[PDB]
């Protein structure tokens, strides 16, 4: 008969903790599928170069690394702290 | 702010549980897209395996000689390995096909300029230029080459001289019992008698006018070849350095076919700071002083074409 | 009494860590568009081939030495013939170089030959050797290709044989690697290879491994001895486990490997030499390298294997 | 509930001025994917708006005959549009062309069954049968059309006949001076001499043993063409009906390749309730109860190919 | 006093016309998502066209007639050349019908041809004749097509022309349609139709209009002396005004329109006879009809429109 | 100083009006919408077909209109009566 006082602590720091640990967790996966994007992307930019020598004509195309360089440094940058106390 | 704060605290990890629930929505979604990309790629990389198509293709029938193989069953002009009775080893040329059964085996052609014909004596031995299935591309096959097929298992061969002016007006020269020598006899020329050509007689000498002595002096039967850096003609030095190519030369020429060619065909002395009959001529045909557009020398068994058609 | 600890900041904090993940999800979302879209469009262009018309040099020989001593003056593809056997073959033989004479076996330049392959095409050989010129009618200049292992097992066991290696930085040096007993055994030998007299510019890494390592990590980088092994047929230093070891994985090029390499000339072409773990399909040194020269994980933008049989020096 | 009960329905409005809202909300969203979706439609309409291809085409060069044609520039064996110096109104024809020069025009062929031979005057007088471009059709080309070709322009005409067994082996048979009639004289086979053919000459006769007036019974140089519905053949009745075709019979035949297609090539007279020898023939090159697999009537200016190639 | 007549029942009886309109407006949106994933596989699907290979009958003509007194026995594509002029052009002849010699001229059977088209290519032809039967080398059996309109009218002017309409049901039922008197004029006259001997079971709708109309309603539906029009080029018994009257609208079908319609071969493919004014375009008659026989809003499952030269009866 | 008493007629029925207002003319749209996806649908279905004739391979699709006769039905009933006092 007598709930948020103390209540606004485990309805808030384990919500804030479960939806925290998505987002740490979450951010991790993310940081992999970049991973694969960089060699994916280089890959097919070679798989397409190599196509010079068989098909009759070759895509010009070149493969900025600056951007996946960028968001490869944010992201692990982002990886700071969230919650403790 | 005691909960007034706090009410929407607990009211936004809700706006923000959308926000995540949402991005993983994506995440996947992407991963999806990726595992697809993957497969697309090897359905490419799969396309991209096999090496530019090469146009020129090579026939494996092979015989003695373009006849021995048009007599084979062969049905096409084109490239063709043979290999002369005495022989160690084949070797690629051109034959020259047509609906009778002639198996005209080639050793030289002209018609572009393409291949600068002043080669050494090795060039010559040897054989320079390419050769297409199509034959429009210049070439000497080679002495030693031309010798071994004029002097397999006691073959009796002629050789037509296909020529042509700028004007498209064309003349043979045939010349049975055509026959070359060893390196040791400097390859040496040498055809029994000249037949059916139209083109005239040029082995036969020509009288110029500018000696009496001419015609004997510009004969090419029974002479031995020569090049630049290997003399052998009938003359005080040598005419090919001369002319500028290689060539059976005796007091040099009457009618040789790797002079220099001459664009428009017609030339004077004041082309070279000299001035020859260093252009392909044919005097028997045109003036010393005009240079044919096409050229081919081809031999082939004179048991064939006794005349024409 | 932590009541003052409440991390409201963290639930205007958290926003960051959102606003970011948006950003690169929703950024490969589109690049995935984009790379889906640029690899439709090459599957079109490969409906037709690319093709050559290479008119044959009357001049012929056992290889390029003999060649060019019957006045193979030029550089292009030739036609030669190891063996009355062997049916002829093309090359390209460069005779510009040293003496000229040499009979080109692997050539890499600009990236458009797959080596990332397997064990059969490794036997037989691969790619295009030369292609046209332009206006002129035989094709006076090579692209990448390996001109497959019997073919050059079979050339070097032939007699004598001294091995060059050049290749070339993306900024332009150049170097070389002089190797004076190039001898590769048969298929029934797993083609085994086998050098012996080095002098050069680019570092003996053939049969002195990795000048960057050192101990045991030194020892097992020489390729001198060693098998050649395939994405598809292993024959390297290592032991049936978890192929977390494993020298040529995928698309991985084949090559006499031993607990890997110090070098590897049919390596994956990457653009601009320098190329990062995270680029390497497998986070490994799929590159074409000579650690001895330029290190690991830098990508030569040249790379050659031409062949002349020495005659005494 | 005075305004208790009240004060909920004023607080209610709320939560369906909401739901009526969020309802706008999609219905407008709605509009706009739909007129997107027409869009992308019509996108897609233009894209369906070009028929099936045809594989199969026509080349506009037009001739007297194949020569004409192939003279005239041609450089592929396909259909052609002709039209003969006697003719009011072209046709079309397959030519077959090779690397030489050559206007094969072709009027028979069979190689798989597909076209049942037996068909009556009418359709042999006009052709039946379908022309692939690359022949793999079976085909009369029609009799007023070989005469037409064969009659024109007082032109010099030749008979390539080219047979193939099951076992891959072929042999021509050529007949020079090669003429069809007029309608008025039953299309009657005429040609002046056999020539170069190792398939032998079916056409000048064949003595098969049964008697020894056969020879002279089976020849079928001079004949008239005969079928089922229209006899004119040297025998009591007609021939046609019996073989089941139609053809330039006399006492029947020594050659005739217009005969049913026996699968296999061999048969005897177990085949049909009586037997014959109407199956396709050519005994100057083997049995009379053998079915060759291909057959090919062709015609040429004789002026052209002497003996081969 | 009425306080009563408080409708606190309306505040709870509106949440009826909500999840009502809740309900449809949800489906319709998500309905869209499945049009919108249909449409974009037809256009992959396209991305390649279907193939016939038609191999030609020897035998040809003026048109189909003279081709079966030629001995054309089969139904298949043909070749004809009505005039040494006109170059030769195909065509599916029907030898199987009447007497056969069926010169065919318009096909509907499955829906496969937009015959909303414009002036242009009615003029000229569209759609595909025969095609490929199975295993048989050439096309035995037609497809959806026009002849176009030269070609056509060039027909008609020959000499003496009957035609023959014939149509089938969605239930099996089948009705014809033949005229004596077919003739159309050239493109300089606006493709002027022109009918006169009927004779058959599906009702002579062409020269008559339609039978369900009366009095000015039935003679404003008589396609006889009309011009012919299509969805680009107007030629109807209209006037220039708000276009809520213009007989062929976009993608409608392009025929000898006049106050519109008794009978409309190509007009659109609805499945299944069966269409609602809800349904159509436009909610005008789009299908393909004869009133005179099925009514309006009911569009045939076939159609066609042979012809052949009469010769003395 | 003395407002609801009779302001529950005022604040009441002109909201409820105003709010039935958009029911009775928000369904009417919604009607248009559905007769629009009917064609929509149809068209597109014939589009489709028609394109058996050109491309290399058809969508065998087929397309009910139960659902649409269905609806057709409730949004024409549902518009009954609303409010009137
Ligand atoms: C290249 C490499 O990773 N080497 C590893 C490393 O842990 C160590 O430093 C090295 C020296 O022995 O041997 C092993
Ligand atoms: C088909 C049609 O809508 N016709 C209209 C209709 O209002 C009327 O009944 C008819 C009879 O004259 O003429 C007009
Ligand atoms: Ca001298
Ligand atoms: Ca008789």
């Amino acid at each position: 008969v007598s709930e948020d006082l103390r209540s606004r602590i485990e309805v808030l720091k384990r919500k804030v903790i479960e939806k925290v640990q998505h987002i740490q967790l979450l951010q991790k996966n993310v940081r992999a599928q970049l991973v694969d994007m960089k060699r994916l992307e280089v890959d097919i930019d070679i798989k397409i170069r190599s196509c010079r020598g068989s098909c009759s004509r070759a895509l010009a195309r070149e493969v900025d690394l600056k951007d996946y360089e960028d968001q490869q440094k944010q992201l692990e940058q982002v990886i700071a702290k969230d919650l403790l106390p | 702010k005691m909960l007034e704060e706090i009410m929407k605290y607990e009211a936004s990890i809700l706006t923000h549980d959308s926000s995540i629930r949402y991005l993983q929505e994506i995440y996947n979604s992407n991963n999806q897209k990726i595992v697809n990309l993957k497969e697309k790629v090897a359905q490419l990389e799969a396309q991209c395996q096999e090496p530019c198509k090469d146009t020129v293709q090579i026939h494996d029938i092979t015989g003695k000689d373009c006849q021995d193989i048009a007599n084979k069953g062969a049905k096409q002009s084109g490239l063709y390995f043979i290999k002369p009775l005495k022989a160690n080893q084949q070797f690629l040329v051109y034959c020259e096909i047509d609906g009778s059964g002639n198996g005209w085996t080639v050793f030289q052609k002209r018609l572009d300029g393409s291949v600068d014909f002043k080669k050494n004596w090795i060039q010559y031995k040897e054989g320079f230029g390419h050769l297409s299935p199509t034959g429009t591309t210049e070439f000497w096959l080679g002495n030693e080459k031309i010798h071994l097929i004029s002097t397999q298992s006691a073959i009796p061969y002629a050789l037509r001289v296909e020529l042509e002016d700028w004007n498209g007006r064309t003349s043979t020269a045939d010349y049975a019992m055509f026959k070359v020598g060893p390196e040791a006899d400097k390859y040496r020329l040498t055809y029994a008698y000249f037949a059916g050509g139209d083109a005239g007689d040029a082995f036969d000498g020509f009288d110029f006018g500018d000696d009496p002595s001419d015609k004997f002096f510009t004969s090419h039967n029974g002479m031995q070849f020569s090049t630049w850096d290997n003399d052998n003609d009938k003359f005080e030095g040598n005419c090919a350095e001369q002319d500028g190519s290689g060539w059976w030369m005796n007091k040099c020429h009457a009618g040789h076919l790797n002079g220099v060619y001459y664009q428009g065909g017609t030339y004077s002395k004041a082309s070279t700071p000299n001035g020859y009959d260093n252009g392909i001529i044919w005097a028997t045909w045109k003036t010393r002083w005009y240079s044919m557009k096409k050229t081919t020398m081809k031999i082939i068994p004179f048991n064939r074409l006794t005349i024409g058609e | 009494k932590h009541q003052l600890y409440i991390d409201e900041t963290v639930n205007s904090n958290i926003p960051t860590n959102l606003r970011v993940l948006r950003s690169i999800l929703e950024n490969l979302r589109s690049k995935i568009q984009k790379l889906e879209s640029d690899v439709s469009a090459q599957m079109e262009y490969c409906r037709t081939p690319c093709t050559v018309s290479c008119n044959i040099p009357v001049v012929s020989g056992k290889e390029c030495e003999e060649i060019i001593r019957k006045g193979g003056e030029t550089s292009e593809m030739y036609l030669i013939q190891p063996d009355s056997s062997v049916k002829p073959y093309r090359v390209y033989c460069d005779m510009n170089t040293e003496n000229g004479g040499w009979t080109v076996i692997q050539n890499r330049q600009d990236g458009s030959v797959d080596f990332g392959r397997k064990w059969d095409p490794y036997k037989q050989g691969f790619g295009n050797v030369a292609t046209n010129t332009d206006g002129k009618n035989y094709c006076g200049l090579p692209g990448e290709y390996w001109l497959g292992n019997d073919k050059i097992s079979q050339l070097t066991r032939m007699g004598p044989t001294e091995l060059l290696i050049e290749m070339e930085d993306w900024k332009g040096d150049k170097v070389k690697a002089h190797y004076g007993g190039f001898t590769v055994q048969n298929e029934a030998n797993k083609y085994q290879i086998s050098v012996n007299k080095y002098r050069g510019t680019a570092g003996n890494a053939l049969m002195d491994g990795a000048s960057q390592l050192m101990g045991e990590n030194r020892t097992m980088t020489i390729h001198n001895g060693m098998f050649f092994s395939t994405y598809d047929r292993d024959n390297d230093g290592w032991l049936t486990s978890d192929p977390r070891k494993q020298c040529s994985k995928e698309d991985g090029g084949g090559w006499w490997y031993n607990r890997c390499h110090a070098a590897n000339p049919n390596g994956r072409y990457y653009w601009g030499g320098q190329y990062t773990w995270d680029m390497a399909k497998h986070g490994t040194d799929d590159g074409v390298v000579w650690m001895n020269w330029k290190g690991s994980w830098y990508s030569m933008r040249k790379m050659s294997m031409k062949i002349r049989p020495f005659f005494p020096q």
